[PDB]
């Protein structure tokens, strides 16, 4: 194995109750090595299939290309960039700017956003 | 623990207690004042850690200031909390002795009937409490700390008497004071304070403990 | 670029920061020094400033040279708006 | 309203309403305020050489005509064996002077404030008897000197035919009084200011008129007077305006609000710290005070993680984490037998090599202390130090014999990934691993290449200054501080007052307070005498405890219903009254 | 030679150790005995802890887990060929004993920058103009507050830090 593996093993809040619609909550079976996740108000019971029901502190998100929505480009008051290239459409204008959150504590880095419709395609330099 | 740096704290504590002796007036070897920690850890024989005396062997005598009211007595009891059981079977042990006065240096915290019922022994003989990390330094030699020093009931009657005071008047100190305490001096008494000073150069100034 | 490297003391952000107003404060420094000297002897308001009567070497530095970085509560003008200060200006513009 | 009903009294020492004494001459001295004036301490001379060669009245005179320059008069006294023995009675007296002047500024500071400008009369003198500064002269030294021992017998500031009154003098004037002997030196005279004999004379009548008329009138308002000339810099400069220096900064408030904050004896400053000197290598390498650093940063296990996981796996041997698996093989014999007790909860963390590098710490500690805190209970285990991924595997055991469903379990069938939670909320938020207390996050490391610090004496007896690294701290904790190793138990101190209170007692807080005073004030640069600050201080500690000058404060003073009432409290006073 | 135990758990560490000296065969192209080798690694743990507790299987295991390393074999190798004798293997000479390249350099990079994060700490206000009236240094600061006034206008007041010593343009 190596450590390039990514960290995704899935988070996972809701598949929540088929019946009530209700949350589902782990609990043990200690006959047979499986996990299940029962509705507290129902008899519903069914295993789960990740042995994980829990993490906390990636610390690094890098929530770098991710909930940036590609509208953001229609923004005047953003600086349109004569730097070319997008690295996917053969067309220049890319859209610019820092951070736009609380939770990135500390960063310079510019975020890339191609304006032109072909693309939408954003990426960080 | 079970750790070397463990007699580093006892040799350091044992340091700051032979400096008060030594500071109230009692006779003590220098060469007990010069013993660093590895004299020390033959000297006692700190042994390993485990096997043995944890703090009731190095216990010690000490023997009297210029005027013999002979001896003073310094203990260190073992567990992290010291009932009144084991203070009456100390109490047992210095009274059998005849013991003049008590110190003792407690490992944590302190029963709340044991520092009453110590305060209420006080008026038969006198008992003194010291919190341990009180004794990891010196504060005597700390930067902002003047000179003490505690006057003799005949000087401070001198004192009154060339400036025609009452004692009231004078400047007072708490008698639960840490300096107070480290010097152990009883309420009623007075500790004269010289400082340093930027226009007299000197400055001496008087406290009643109260 | 992300090239910057943080000062020991400080994030990236603060050293950004303390770098520029450093550079600013250098810049009207420099300019001040270079307007005191540039006078002559019968500016009134070198004998103003020289008997200690009114004023400063930072106001005749402020009236000619160059009035400089303005600030509040202790750092650069707060970005009121969303990401500006003023609606005339680019997003994220930390120029001077 | 706190210092008013304080002035001097007829005998001079300074009283309360209520009789009480504050000082026993005013501001330590005798000296009112108006006519004092900065000074020169000649003194404290650098090199040991230098000095012997400037103030030692020479013997070994030259054999030319030697002494006729300056005197005319040498040629009478070059035999004299009496006179040798007394010039070198009065040098051995300086020199020891100069060693307790040492004593007295550890700063290396040479300008204090005292009445009558010796400097300025000296030149005085010279002006109006027209001295040549080039000529021999008719001065006898010996006249300098009785002279001198006649002058500061005449210098009396409070009667003394009492031992305890005589050491009361000696003591209140031997700032001036070294300084009036260092300056007026027979060498000093002979060699420099060239002075006559009657000219000499006139120069004692005026020391000795301006110095007797320099002394503080009894009657004088002194409380009063203090409290608005304290009061009236405070008026001036910095409501809270920021002033940029090294790496730290958003400490110690500065000015107004900081007064306010000292001189109400806060509980909760808005920001305590502790300025922290380091002793042997320690005081002069970087990574030896990055390791009492790391002691003594308040680090939290929350702080060291970079994950956390919560597993379902009842066998190790079967790892749902197939990576793990090697662990197992690596940790099988780690008690074999309760395999068949622990828990098929599984929790996992995940920890940064950089972070955990910084702190210095090793996995095998954080298991100790884990394991140590929470009890045997806690089943910890760990991995290799050389791997790429550093983890922490934990289960949680039981008591084994106890646990066979007796009644119901005491537990009330607690869910036991929901106690792991638990675990984990409290295992981070509680471990204090190598740090102790609340010092938090907020450690600085300076360099002092910055003010007057670090400095001592050598064998050339000059105040050569060393730089040496120091830690401030945002923090209060300075009785464990002084205990750790390495840290100097002697010149470590804090601008907090409560906490300096409680470990050092009533003396220290008179000091450390008049300091904090001090360093507001030059701070804001104006200048304030150093007199009307003692007064303050010694005001606010007199009764024992510190007295915060607000009316749960001075209200509480033994002093009358009627100037309580005066204060704040008003009403209540006067119906407690 | 060294000496045996009767102990079945000593024995069983024992075999442990050898068989982590027996990863990836190296121990063969030298030929060394490394069974008696990790006997002697027991012994000489042995000899500073003197108890079977779990700060000894600990100390060993983390012995074990260094020796079974695939990212440093030259350690092992190293051992093996009697360049370590098992008394200082006893003891790690870094943390993890990583030396040989790699993390060794990692470790040490990684050295210098937790050292980085102290070196400057950070300080100046940066003029340098005026010149000091006592230590004659050129290293001075300047503060600039309060204006207009009335009686004491907007001066410039220039500090030495470099002793403390505090002027006014005057
Ligand atoms: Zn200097």
């Amino acid at each position: 194995m190596e450590p390039d593996g990514t960290y995704e093993p899935g988070f996972v809040g809701i598949r929540f109750c088929q019946e009530c619609n209700n949350m589902l909550y782990p609990k043990e079976d200690k006959e047979n090595r499986i996990l299940l996740y029962a509705c507290r108000n129902c008899d519903y019971q069914q295993e789960a299939d990740n042995s994980c029901i829990y993490v906390n502190k990636i610390t690094h998100e890098v929530d770098e290309l991710t909930q940036i929505i590609a509208d953001v480009s229609q923004d005047p008051t953003l600086p349109r960039t004569e730097d070319h290239p997008c690295q996917k459409c053969g067309h220049k204008e890319a859209v610019f700017f820092q951070s736009h959150s609380a939770r990135a504590e500390d960063a310079m880095r510019l975020y890339y956003v191609c304006t032109a419709p072909h693309c939408g395609h954003r990426w960080t330099e | 623990m079970d750790d070397e740096e463990e007699t580093y704290r006892l040799w350091k504590i044992r340091k700051t207690i032979m400096q008060l002796c030594h500071d109230r007036g009692y006779l003590v070897t220098q060469d007990e004042l010069d013993q660093t920690l590895e004299e020390f850890k033959a000297q006692s024989g700190d042994k390993p850690s485990e096997g043995r005396p944890r703090r009731t062997d190095l216990t010690v005598l000490v023997a009297h200031n210029d005027d013999p009211t002979d001896q003073m007595f310094v203990f260190f009891p073992e567990e992290p909390k010291v009932g009144i059981k084991t203070i009456k079977v100390y109490c047992q042990r210095m009274q059998e002795e005849n013991i003049t006065r008590a110190l003792i240096v407690v490992q944590q915290g302190m029963t709340p009937s044991a520092k009453q019922s110590l305060v209420d022994m006080a008026p038969k003989y006198i008992l003194e409490q010291f919190l341990q990390q009180e004794l990891l330094i010196n504060i005597t030699e700390h930067e902002l700390v003047p000179e003490h020093v505690v006057m003799t009931k005949e000087e401070v009657t001198e004192l009154l008497a060339r400036y025609k005071l009452r004692e009231n008047q004078l400047p007072r100190i708490q008698a639960g004071d840490p300096v107070a305490r480290y010097f152990g001096i009883k309420r009623g008494q007075v500790v004269k304070i010289i400082r340093p000073s930027e226009t007299a150069g000197r400055y001496i100034t008087y406290r009643l403990v109260q | 670029n992300n090239e910057l490297e943080p000062t020991p003391g400080n994030t990236l952000r603060q050293t950004f920061e303390n770098q520029v107003n450093r550079i600013l404060n250098d810049a009207r420094d420099k300019t001040g020094s270079s307007a005191q000297k540039s006078l002559s002897e019968y500016n009134n308001f070198k004998s103003m400033v020289v008997s200690g009567a009114k004023g400063s070497k930072i106001n005749i530095s402020q009236v000619i040279a160059v009035v400089g970085q303005q600030n509040v509560e202790g750092k650069r003008i707060p970005f009121g708006f969303k990401h500006r200060t003023l609606p005339h200006f680019i997003k994220d513009d930390y120029g001077p | 309203k706190s210092m008013e009903s304080v002035m001097v009294k007829y005998d001079a020492t300074v009283r309360n309403s209520i009789n009480q004494v504050v000082q026993l001459r005013y501001g330590e001295d005798g000296l009112a305020g108006e006519s004092v004036e900065f000074q020169n301490l000649a003194t404290l001379k650098p090199s040991n050489k230098a000095f012997e060669k400037k103030f030692r009245f020479d013997y070994t005179n030259e054999r030319a005509l030697r002494r006729t320059l300056q005197e005319d008069l040498v040629k009478d006294v070059l035999s004299n064996a009496h006179i040798q023995n007394e010039l070198e009675r009065e040098f051995e007296r300086m020199r020891e002077d100069r060693e307790v002047l040492r004593v007295i500024f550890p700063t290396g500071d040479s300008k204090v404030v005292l009445p009558c400008n010796l400097l300025r009369m000296i030149w005085n003198a010279q002006k109006i008897f027209h001295i040549n500064p080039r000529l021999p002269s008719d001065l006898h030294p010996i006249k300098v000197v009785e002279g001198v021992k006649e002058l500061s017998k005449k210098l009396v500031i409070v009667n003394g035919d009492d031992p305890l009154s005589r050491q009361a003098q000696e003591n209140a004037t031997l700032l001036f009084n070294i300084h009036l002997r260092s300056t007026l030196c027979s060498r000093r005279m002979a060699e420099e200011f060239r002075l006559s004999g009657e000219a000499f004379d006139w120069l004692l009548g005026e020391i000795e008129s301006k110095f007797n008329q320099a002394i503080a009138h009894p009657g004088e308002m002194v409380g009063a007077l203090a409290a608005q000339s304290l009061g009236e810099p405070a008026t001036q400069m910095t409501l809270n305006t920021f002033h940029y220096a090294g790496v730290s900064a958003k400490n110690v408030t500065l000015g107004v609000p900081r007064l306010k904050e000292l001189i109400n004896i806060s509980k909760k400053p808005k920001t305590p710290s502790l300025t922290v000197f380091l002793l042997g290598q320690s005081a002069r390498d970087a990574e030896r005070a990055k390791d009492i650093l790391c002691r003594l940063e308040h680090t939290t296990l929350r702080k060291v993680t970079a994950n956390t996981a919560i597993y379902y796996d009842p066998n190790p041997q079967s790892t749902v984490v197939a990576e793990d698996q090697e662990w197992v093989n690596v940790y099988y014999e780690m008690p074999d037998f309760d395999v068949a007790r622990i828990s098929p909860w599984l929790l996992r963390v995940e920890l940064d090599r950089k972070h955990m590098t910084d702190r210095k710490l090793t996995m095998e500690q954080i298991a100790e202390k884990i394991n140590a805190g929470f009890g045997d209970d806690l089943n910890c285990i760990f991995n290799d130090d050389n791997a790429e991924k550093l983890v922490l595997r934990i289960r949680i055991m039981n008591s084994d014999e106890n646990k066979m469903q007796e009644e119901e379990e005491v537990v009330d069938k607690m869910d036991d990934d929901v106690f792991l939670r638990c675990i984990e909320s409290n295992m981070l938020t509680d471990m204090t691993l190598q740090g102790i207390e609340q010092i938090s996050k907020v450690y600085m490391h300076l360099p002092q290449t910055d003010n007057k610090k670090k400095i001592i004496i050598t064998e050339d007896g000059e105040f050569k200054a060393l730089q040496e690294w120091i830690l401030e701290t945002d923090g209060v904790s300075l009785m464990r501080v002084l205990s750790e190793k390495d840290v100097d138990p002697v010149r470590t101190t804090s601008n907090d007052i409560v906490e300096i209170f409680t470990v050092l007692g009533i003396e220290a807080v008179r000091k450390a307070l008049e300091r904090e005073l001090y360093h507001v004030i030059s701070f804001d640069g104006s200048y304030v005498n150093y007199r009307h600050l003692a007064l303050l201080c010694d005001t606010m500690t007199c009764r024992g405890h510190l007295m915060a000058i607000t009316r749960h404060g001075v209200n509480r003073q033994d002093t009358g219903p009627l100037m309580k009432c005066s204060f704040e409290e008003t009403v209540d006073v006067l119906m407690e009254a | 030679r060294a000496p045996s135990t009767s102990d079945s758990v000593r024995l069983k560490c024992r075999e442990m150790l050898a068989a982590a000296l027996r990863t990836g065969d190296d121990y063969i192209a030298i030929g060394a005995d490394e069974e008696e080798l990790g006997s002697q690694i027991e012994e000489a743990i042995y000899q500073e802890i003197r108890n079977t507790d779990m700060k000894y299987k600990n100390r060993v295991r983390s012995r074990i887990s260094n020796l079974k390393d695939a990212k440093n074999p030259n350690l092992r190798k190293n051992v093996l060929c009697g360049n370590i004798p098992p008394d200082l293997f006893a003891r790690m000479t870094a943390e993890e004993m990583a030396s040989d390249e790699l993390k060794e350099m990692r470790k040490n990079l990684t050295k210098e920058a937790i050292r980085e994060h102290q070196m400057a700490k950070t300080g100046g206000t940066q003029t340098d103009l005026f010149t000091c009236g006592k230590c004659k240094k050129k290293n001075c600061t300047y503060t600039q507050v309060q204006t207009r006034s009335a009686d004491e206008p907007m001066t410039t007041f220039v500090v030495c830090n470099e002793c403390g010593n505090r002027w006014k343009f005057c």
